[PDB]
RNA sequence: GACGGAAGGUUGGUGGAGUGAUUUGUCUGAUAACGCCCUUUGUACACACCGCCCGUCGCUAGUACCGAUUGAAUGGCUUAGUGAGGCCUCAGGAUCUGCUUAGAGAUCUCAGAGCGGAGAAUUUGGACAAACUUGGUCAUUUAGAGGAACUAAAAGUCGUAACAAGGUUUCCGUAGGUGAACCUGCGGAAGGAUCAU
RNA sequence: AGGACUUUUACUUUGAAAAAAUUAGAGUGUUCAAAGCAGGCGUAUUGCUCGAAUAUAUUAGCAUGGAAUAAUAGAAUAGGAC
RNA sequence: AUUCAUAAUAACUUUUCGAAUCGCAUGGCCUUGUGCUGGCGAUGGUUCAUUCAAAUUUCUGCCCUAUCAACUUUCGAUGGUAGGAUAGUGGCCUACCAUGGUUUCAACGGGUAACGGGGAAUAAGGGUUCGAUUCCGGAGAGGGAGCCUGAGAAACGGCUACCACAUCCAAGGAAGGCAGCAGGCGCGCAAAUUACCCAAUCCUAAUUCAGGGAGGUAGUGACAAUAAAUAACGAUACAGGGCCCAUUCGGGUCUUGUAAUUGGAAUGAGUACAAUGUAAAUACCUUAACGAGGAACAAUUGGAGGGCAAGUCUGGUGCCAGCAGCCGCGGUAAUUCCAGCUCCAAUAGCGUAUAUUAAAGUUGUUGCAGUUAAAAAGCUCGUAGUUGAACUUUGGGCCCGGUUGGCC
RNA sequence: UAUCUGGUUGAUCCUGCCAGUAGUCAUAUGCUUGUCUCAAAGAUUAAGCCAUGCAUGUCUAAGUAUAAGCAAUUUAUACAGUGAAACUGCGAAUGGCUCAUUAAAUCAGUUAUCGUUUAUUUGAUAGUUCCUUUACUACAUGGUAUAACUGUGGUAAUUCUAGA
């Protein structure tokens, strides 16, 4: 038998989970930016959590470290290349304030709505789950993704599908050629 | 388990041959050689993963089996030869010459060398006794017996063999001011030339080492082997020189200075 | 999914030293209705059959490991290879034409065989118990992947192994294909590719030498069954069937048959025997594999075992997987046809008993009962029958189409209406899928018993009787057998019965008629003697012996020459134990 | 609060006392207060003495333990006796195969005898040691005659032993007796109804 | 090169000696992600090219400073140090 | 550090080695003969080192149990002498001699549903539980014991016998082992196909060209994980914010929801030409030709008294049937039962068991309690164990001199 | 992500459990089931038994090949193209599988063999053996067999084997 594939789940579920506070909270996050699911939310707060706790981490030991310092710049510019965390605030101790909206706009889903152009961010989340939309000539599928910041000016249609240019799709096809064009014998 | 082991999985192998866990289950075991078993490097891992020549095992083996490469210019055709520290692997493909010396990270880097350079390697003397008939040897890291040595030559020290003949050209004595390069575990692939020996009875003898930029440190000398003389070393050292830069200095040069 | 039973006896099974756990512990004695019966004393712990739920809670906790556990044969919709449509027959498991030996597969009468067979060539496909769609391969290979087949299956698909198969019967073959010309001659040559050595081979070995000038529907079946083996051994192909080979045939004549069976097996090829054998499937196969269930019904197949080993279970009963338990006067008549010379020498045929013939394949057995009953002859003299004439064909492969209840109101069921077909066969087989359903569709033994039906059935006492073995095995054989006798004897008549089976001959035998002659030349039928001299008689010409099986009295035949055989050579004797 | 077969003769506002329950006010006959009834104590009751609850006795179901069985089966250990099998040796030499004085007529067996070598069975004695047979020995689940308990009781039968000085203050330790709670001595304690002449 | 002896410990900084896989973790284009150790780059026409780190790894054994805390002693028959 | 490497004498050998081996190209020479020399290898070859290891071995650590306090010493116990035996040291085993070795800082026995580690689960920190399982090491191939052969075995896809099971049979004998792959039976609460293939990653061989269920490739696969379809957008009729140029009385982008009223648009799931993928296929990734408007291509699984989020809605049942992890519901108006309406949770996934971690500061070293709630032993002595006053050189300077931050 | 909440009273505060709660590479089991990637999967009772098939064989320029094989040697009446079979030499002690026993034993880290065996690779390595090297037998290199093979069989049978 070979080595293992290792593997390790990205959700993490709540301690009480009939609470009034946080299901009603919680659940205006997935109203607004169109999450189908709760595990979505946690997922995102379980790397948010990983984060903090690396954070708190690199915090209990003393300034001018090596490890405080080389894990902190990677760590920070991790944050700052996704565009969670802006410039103005590049110091490790905010990094563990932060918040989980933030991370939510940072999705593909919304950066989509946050353009523009799709109208609704359910819309939007639809476009992609149907294979429009692309980064730049690599097409993507996924509303959840984190747009790395340089990504943001790429995003656009693909070649591929309407819109962006190429074949009308089915139900075009139904309307001109079965339809329109087949009225005459 | 009733005799010796002849397969080997992947994991149990060193981790200095970056071998990837997946594409198969096994290794290749280093053959029964000169070298050790652990820090050697076959041949095998020597063409598909550092040179990318071939791809698969076929190919290693109809390159091998041609003549073509050969380890100390002598024929070499099995699969899985143990080719280790400081060893010259001749090839004819557009007369490349290589050398097997260790890097910043203690791995086996593809590192070319001069025709000259060919001719010679070295090797670190391991024992000095009396042969049959009185007739005194030395041996080397990789079992290399030469007889009729020089009396300078004691344990310790390194020898400068001529490949063509199983002579001794020249020797180093063991002492500072001396470029000394260390094999071996933690700090292995350094270069800082010795500041001073310690003796130690019943074994294990710590050596002092100071590199260039003055970043002293210790390691044994089981894993300790010189080379030259100050400023002049008799092997061309590869890029990086047996410094080590911390991590700092990695993320200034690897990962900012060199990006476009 | 199966029906578990307990099962008791052991050495020293002992119930007077053990306390009795099993009475003691088991939940169906402990809830009124008494499955286990057992005291302090001399006999066996005696436990039921019906009752017994299953549990083996009784096994765990017995003292000593006496009791054991067993499951019987039921259906539970598992596997299902092939139905028809419903309240028929059904079949679950095909199986591993294992190749490079040829592979036994064994039966109590109507059990799927055939259609297994059949199957297996790819003629009447299966369709697992469903009414499919147009050729749906697909399905059937989904069905059965994960298994050797689904190779087979796909290979036959693209015809990259070619079919080919010996039919069941034997009357069918020169009827259906009306050759432009017959003998051995042009239709064996049309049929051959293979080579012209081979063919030599195979009709010099098969020693013949006979019908090689002669038409086909002039052949005796058993010089008949002989030419169907030859037409299906020549025939160039990768698979090779043959279902059924060793009926209506002389005991010497079996076993080369055997080995020119033999012949095809080696260098990467596949073959698949069936047979109802005594102990001559020693020599055809190698994998016996043996099959079990209802007559008619549901018919299950068991994974393949050694022919010693596998004989051997099949007479006991349970297996590594389930167990099926199993245990006047008339003159010298001078008779010629054309290529023919059929006499006949005076015999004492006498009245309120049997009369027992045997002989070679040839040997004027089987004509003589046609002029008897009324075809051709006679040039001068003979006996009519005093009672009505009663007939039995060899070559049944009829046609009656609609059903075989329609077939029966030409004989009579009312006459000695106490059993006589129940006691043939009523309560463990049973009768009633072969009363209803075409005669079209049934299969060897059932329609075999369809012919031993119409012969106490018209009123008639006088009776000719040749080949009832033809397609019956030693659970049907037997019985029938008993029955037969029990008939003839018992209410007055007189039957002259053929065989080439020596269990169905000799456990009815007391005087022993005995044909002698070559074959396609002359024919000697000798006076009724003893039945130990004329046996002799009929197997010192053939030189073959057999051996009873000490434990079970059943018959084994010897290999050619060997240590026993010629002391029985020397002694004469080859019937032990009267 | 309620009760006593114990002793004596209404309610919020604000404020204190308390972690509260609540109490104080709404009190000895002045002042943490300002504008049958009662008090104190005892309480295992709180649908509130008709209250709770303790046991002898009958009754369904289980539960372990004890155990008639000089139960039975399975295991490890072992007294005594027996011990195959190879392996090592003392022997043995069926047979095959070299040499030679020597046999036969000019790398020829024809007589044998010596000198050897290879060498199968069989074979004395050893160490190894699987087993087997007898006495046991301990352990283990495993049976289950009937015992002596314990529970679980939908609110039975006789009693009041405790919770009020439960109407013989209450228990502890032991001894004796009693059908049953228990009772009665002896010494102690009070988680007594006395912090006091 | 050395010979001669410096009461011994525990404690503790540093260092090696410390199999991979896993664990935390640096870069990366598995389309994100679990992963994986790939990949970036040219007139993508005979080529160039960084990287597969780093730490974690108690106790036990070694070498190594340090003398505080806690023990342990040479000298009161002075066959006691110079 | 040596009686070490090594050498030199006196010896013995029952005899180790010193190629009677094989292939490619065929020359270079000489007073010229099938003459003298001759390269490139392969495989053998004794010793020495090297490698692969193997075997023993130092110290240090392991799960519960004193209703397991004395064990080991007989035919080995601890030690010594001398031998034998091993590749070897050594009670490993002999003969003699000595009387030791272990221990309550817990030996010896008993249990373990105990192979040991690397690890896994949980996590504030400390911990507790698990580790048959993909790597290292050990042990065993039904139970035991013995042995041949090889460098290497006490081998089991080698053998030998005895025990237990169990096969063929002519009764004369003969052959057995899956805790390798795939299966069949048993036991089960519990687990997959008698499939294809050496193309990979290795291994073995006299070896680039063979063989390898080592392994890899499909299938079966809700054990676990990752991503993530289960529908978006308008128009019309409603209660509305009211916005754009602010020419306040011009028409519709954004709409907050409710409306089987309606019009197009985009797709997958799925069918499949082709190609890719691959040892060869199946998938995936692609993509011609097709494939959404409702019983369409419909998502459930648990709840709705409190804990715990959501119902005092509608009918049946009437302490009955039942629900209920806990408290408790049901005696004829049930916000707990049975259904239906509506709602809530999680959402291609939820519920139910048993084990376990956290919360459990209900094991507590960090971090419990012991007047009355469970708990301080009647009291004292006393050995082990645990702990145990203070006191035995601080200060002062002189320079040398690196690290912090700001005028320079 | 250092968290609690209902259950004993008429109401209170406590000790103290009970139940709730989340996780599980710990399993089963119920219902439901479209996609992609990824995947453990007869351990637990039972190291209980197993039909049957398969899992270790092995060739180059280079050990032995009058196969009475194939296709021909066109350099071969020494073989000298290919090459089944067998002999020889290696391999079969690696692997893969399971965990039953086993508590200072295995085991980890850590030394040591100046108490040793080590096939094979790897590098070195015996000109002195006709011990009468004065004839001594050939060293232009010599003898003993024996499988495959041809043919005669034995047994019911196994990758049983007997002679010649
Ligand atoms: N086409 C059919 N229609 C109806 N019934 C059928 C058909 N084919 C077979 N059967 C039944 O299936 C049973 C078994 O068929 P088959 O395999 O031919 O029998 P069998 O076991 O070969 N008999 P035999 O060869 O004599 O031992 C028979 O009893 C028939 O009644
Ligand atoms: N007209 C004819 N000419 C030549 N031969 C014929 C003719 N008719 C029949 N025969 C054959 O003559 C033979 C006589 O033998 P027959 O009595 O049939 O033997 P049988 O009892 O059938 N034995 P079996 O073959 O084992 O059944 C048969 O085999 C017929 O085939
Ligand atoms: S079977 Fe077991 S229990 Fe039933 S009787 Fe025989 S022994 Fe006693
Ligand atoms: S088997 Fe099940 S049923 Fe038949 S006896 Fe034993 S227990 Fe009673
Ligand atoms: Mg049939």
């Amino acid at each position: 038998p070979r080595a293992p594939r290792t593997y390790s789940k990205t959700y993490s579920t709540p301690k009480r989970p009939y609470e009034s506070s946080r299901l009603d909270a919680e659940l205006k996050l997935a109203g607004e930016f169109g999450l189908k699911n709760k595990k979505e939310i946690y997922r995102i707060s379980f790397q948010l959590s990983k984060i903090r706790r690396a954070a708190r981490d690199l915090l209990t030991r003393d300034e001018k470290d090596p490890k405080r310092l080389f894990e902190g710049n990677a760590l920070i510019r991790r944050l700052v290349r996704v565009g969670v965390l802006s410039e103005d605030k590049k110091k490790l101790d905010y990094v563990l304030a932060l918040k989980v909206e933030d991370f939510l706009e940072r999705r593909l889903q919304t950066q989509v709505y946050k353009l523009g152009l799709a109208k609704s961010v359910h819309h939007a989340r639809v476009l992609i789950t149907q294979r429009h939309i692309a980064v730049g000539k690599q097409i993507v599928n996924i509303p959840s993704f984190m747009v790395r910041l340089d990504s943001e000016k790429h995003i656009d249609f693909a070649p591929t599908s309407p819109f962006g240019g190429a074949r009308p799709g089915r139900v075009a096809r139904r309307n001109a050629a079965r339809k329109a064009e087949a009225s005459g014998e | 388990a009733r005799g010796p082991k002849k397969h080997l999985k992947r994991l149990a192998a060193p981790h200095h041959w970056l071998l990837d866990k997946l594409s198969g289950c096994y290794a290749p075991r280093p053959s029964a050689g000169p070298h050790k078993l652990r820090e050697s490097l076959p041949l095998i891992v020597f063409l598909r993963n550092r040179l990318k020549y071939a791809l698969n095992g076929r190919e290693v083996k109809a390159i091998l089996m041609q003549r073509h490469v050969k380890v100390d210019g002598k024929v070499r055709t099995d699969t899985t030869y143990p080719a280790g520290f400081m060893d010259v692997i001749t090839l004819d493909a557009t007369n490349e010459n290589f050398r097997l010396v260790y890097d910043v990270k203690g791995r086996f880097a593809v590192h070319r060398i001069t025709d000259e350079e060919a001719s010679y390697k070295l090797g670190k003397v391991k024992k000095v006794q009396l042969g049959k008939k009185g007739v005194p040897y030395v041996v080397t890291h990789d079992g290399r017996t030469i007889r009729y040595p020089d009396p300078n030559i004691k344990v310790n020290d390194t020898v400068k063999i001529d490949l063509a003949s199983g002579k001794i050209t020249d020797f180093i004595k063991f002492d500072a001011g001396k470029l000394v390069y260390v094999t071996g575990g933690r700090n292995l692939g350094r270069i800082g030339t010795i500041v001073h020996k310690e003796r130690h009875d019943g074994g294990f003898d710590l050596v002092h080492i100071k590199d260039s930029l003055d970043n002293t440190f210790v390691t044994r000398l089981n894993n300790v082997f010189v080379i030259g003389e100050q400023g002049k070393p008799y092997i061309s050292l590869p890029k990086g020189k047996g410094i080590k830069l911390s991590i700092a200095e990695e993320r200034d040069r690897r990962r900012a200075q060199q990006g476009l | 999914k199966n029906s578990r039973i307990a099962i008791v006896s052991a050495d020293k099974c002992k119930p007077k030293k053990c306390r009795q756990e099993c009475k003691r512990s088991c939940p169906v004695v402990k809830t009124g209705k008494l499955c286990i019966e057992v005291t302090p004393t001399s006999k066996i712990a005696f436990i039921s059959e019906i009752l017994c739920i299953g549990c083996g809670i009784c096994v765990k906790k017995c003292p000593f490991d006496a009791i054991q556990i067993i499951n019987l044969p039921t259906n539970l919709e598992a596997h299902v290879t092939h139905r028809y449509s419903a309240n028929s027959f059904k079949l679950h498991r095909l199986p591993t034409p294992r190749p490079g030996q040829v592979l036994g597969l064994v039966g109590t009468n109507g059990i799927g065989k055939s259609t297994a067979l059949k199957i297996l060539a790819g003629k009447q496909k299966p369709n697992l118990g469903r009414f499919d769609d147009p050729p749906e391969w697909q399905e059937i290979i989904k069905y059965f992947r994960g298994s050797e087949l689904q190779n087979y299956f796909t290979k036959m698909l693209e015809d990259d192994i070619k079919a080919i198969i010996k039919p069941q019967y034997v009357d069918n073959i020169p009827r259906a294909i009306k050759g432009p010309v017959q003998k051995v001659g042009e239709l064996l040559k049309l049929r051959m590719e293979k080579s012209p050595e081979d063919v030599k081979r195979y009709i010099k070995i098969l020693q013949l030498e006979n019908v090689l000038k002669r038409d086909i529907e002039k052949l005796s079946g058993g010089e008949l069954q002989r030419f169907a083996i030859g037409m299906s051994c020549v025939q160039e192909a990768d698979v090779y069937m043959f279902d059924e080979p060793s009926s209506y045939l002389d005991v010497k004549q079996r076993l080369n048959a055997a080995q020119i069976i033999r012949s095809l097996l080696a260098p990467t090829k596949y073959v698949i025997c069936v047979e109802h054998d005594l102990s001559v499937l020693d020599y055809l196969s190698d994998f016996v594999c043996i099959i079990y269930g209802v007559p008619s019904v549901y018919g299950v197949v068991t994974l393949p075992a050694s022919v010693r080993e596998g004989i051997n279970i099949f007479l006991d009963g349970h297996i590594p997987a389930e167990n099926l338990r199993f245990r006047f006067s008339y003159p010298s008549l001078k008779k010629t046809q054309g290529d023919f010379v059929l006499n006949v020498e005076e015999g004492e045929f006498s009245d309120s008993e049997i009369l027992v013939m045997m002989g070679e394949n040839g040997t004027g057995k089987t004509t003589l009962i046609k002029l008897l009953a009324g075809a051709l002859k006679p040039d001068e003299g003979q006996d009519i029958p005093k009672l009505n004439v009663s007939m039995k064909p060899q070559k049944i492969a009829p046609k009656f189409p609609g059903t075989v209840r329609q077939l029966f109101f030409k004989k009579i069921r009312g006459q000695f209406l106490n059993p006589q077909f129940q006691t043939d066969v009523v309560k463990p087989l049973r009768i009633d899928d072969i009363i209803d359903q075409e005669v079209q569709h049934l299969s060897g033994g059932e329609l075999q018993r369809v012919a031993i039906v119409l012969a106490l059935g018209i009123p008639a006492d006088i009776y000719l009787i040749d080949e009832p073995s033809a397609y019956l095995d030693s659970e049907q054989r037997i019985i029938c057998s008993k029955v037969i006798r029990r008939f003839i004897l018992h209410n007055k008549k007189t039957a002259f019965i053929v065989e080439h089976d020596f269990i169905m001959a000799t456990y009815l035998a007391d005087k022993v008629i005995v044909f002698e002659g070559i074959p396609s030349k002359n024919a000697h039928a000798r006076a009724p003697e003893s039945l130990l001299t004329g046996c002799n008689r009929f197997l010192k010409n053939l030189n073959v012996t057999f051996r009873r099986d000490p434990n079970s009295f059943r018959p084994r035949i010897n290999k050619l020459d060997s240590q026993m055989d010629k002391e029985q050579k020397s002694s004469g004797n080859y019937f032990f134990l009267d």
